[PDB]
């Protein structure tokens, strides 16, 4: 529902902070 | 998937790194 | 540099929105 | 890489659609 | 209205391009 | 809790992103 | 530009905040 | 506009008060 | 669902923005 | 506190102040 | 500018996922 | 302090740790 949606947004932005260099994938 | 596991309850930094490159 | 950490937070962001279910690579 | 095309002029929806898996 | 329509089930960014001007 | 207004904070970005330069209005009421 | 669309996306949050059940409108022109 | 006030200096959250409807 | 930790994302954008200067204290604990 | 008063319900602008520095 | 505003709205919010049920005391100067 | 460190260059998530409480 609409909670994951927003969920998903912020799990982006902590991969984003904690992968660095690395980079990440994304599957939802 | 990262969802079941990290929007149902909280996911530490160290744990998302399993999600890295 | 700053500028392009602070650029990838918002591309990340975008990716998220516009890839939907498809999910998504970054690299930077 | 999407850091050099999209980090200095705008990248439409349409171009990050690109990135997408 | 807007939040109603898309806080209540996910708007895709096609669904919410109908709310532009 | 407070879910609908943080819903709110994401719709506005995603509006941001989709409408571009059209610019919005946003009335959440 | 890419700042002056960065730009945009925090003045949509700000708006977000400050104006509450009111709305805004977001022309960026 | 918005972006010619508020995008080349910082405006508080009262001088942004002026965009809401 | 993880109301609480995605509460506080956006609380601290909320106090970063409304105190300014002044900068805030997040003490969740 | 924050969480309690704020996570719970939605705070004003002037609640949110009480938390500045 | 506006440069260091809109970093600090990042710096913000990395604090609090790096920093957890800890919280962080933010002071910009 | 921090602006000054965590502005001018990217802080590592370990930089960053030093300001939590
Ligand atoms: O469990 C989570 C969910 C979303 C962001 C995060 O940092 C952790
Ligand atoms: O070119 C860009 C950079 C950041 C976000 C975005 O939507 C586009
Ligand atoms: O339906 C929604 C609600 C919030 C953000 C979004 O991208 C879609
Ligand atoms: O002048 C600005 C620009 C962007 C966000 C903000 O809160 C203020
Ligand atoms: O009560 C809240 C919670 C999160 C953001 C905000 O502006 C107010
Ligand atoms: O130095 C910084 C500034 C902003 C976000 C971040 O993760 C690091
Ligand atoms: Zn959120
Ligand atoms: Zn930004």
């Amino acid at each position: 529902f609409v909670n994951q949606h927003l969920c998903g947004s912020h799990l982006v932005e902590a991969l984003y902070l904690v992968c660095g260099e690395r980079g990440f994938f994304y599957t939802p | 998937g990262i969802v079941e596991q990290c929007c149902t309850s909280i996911c530490s930094l160290y744990q998302l790194e399993n999600y890295c490159n």
